[PDB]
């Protein structure tokens, strides 16, 4: 079995990478300009944009990439690192409202992750949650567009 | 440091 979605860890934070399109993307706050683990030694960076918060590197052994969104649906869902699911309602180009706001430790460890469309293809990646005194009410995310304009 | 993977997820759940 492949998986489309990694969870990653760095000596100080644990958080998630996600393969779409052949590249394994996830937050450049989590990653910086580190390489990535492989049986052969490290590999560095394929792609790395600081300012839209996106690093990539090759995807890795035992994955699968998703697919890129094309039916502009509003009806996002977020995969936590547990594997939960949460609905987001998409409000704007790089951000969604929760269905139903959750406490931010819920969401914690979850960057990086996928924003899926009602077809489970990639619509962007969690970048960070948008809390109000603990409680994640929304969340930003990339656009699967950045990724494929990086590209 | 490197990135390592710790884990990961099957989106559809796939046992085989
Ligand atoms: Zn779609």
């Amino acid at each position: 079995v492949e998986g489309e979605v990694q969870i990653v860890s760095t000596a100080t934070q644990t958080f998630l990478a996600t393969c779409i399109n052949g590249v394994c993307w996830t937050v450049y706050h989590g990653a910086g300009t580190r390489t990535i683990a492989s049986p052969k030694g490290p590999v560095i960076q394929m792609y790395t944009n600081v300012d839209q918060d996106l690093v990539g590197w090759p995807a890795p052994q035992g994955s699968r990439s998703l697919t890129p969104c094309t039916c502009g649906s509003s009806d996002l869902y977020l995969v936590t690192r547990h594997a939960d699911v949460i609905p987001v309602r998409r409000r704007g180009d790089s951000r969604g409202s929760l269905l139903s706001p959750r406490p931010i430790s819920y969401l914690k460890g979850s960057s990086g992750g996928p924003l899926l469309c009602p077809a489970g293809h990639a619509v962007g990646l969690f970048r960070a949650a948008v809390c109000t005194r603990g409680v994640a009410k929304a969340v930003d995310f990339i656009p699967v567009e950045n990724l494929e304009t990086t590209m | 440091g490197s990135v390592v993977i710790v884990g990961r997820i099957v989106l559809s759940g796939k046992p085989a």
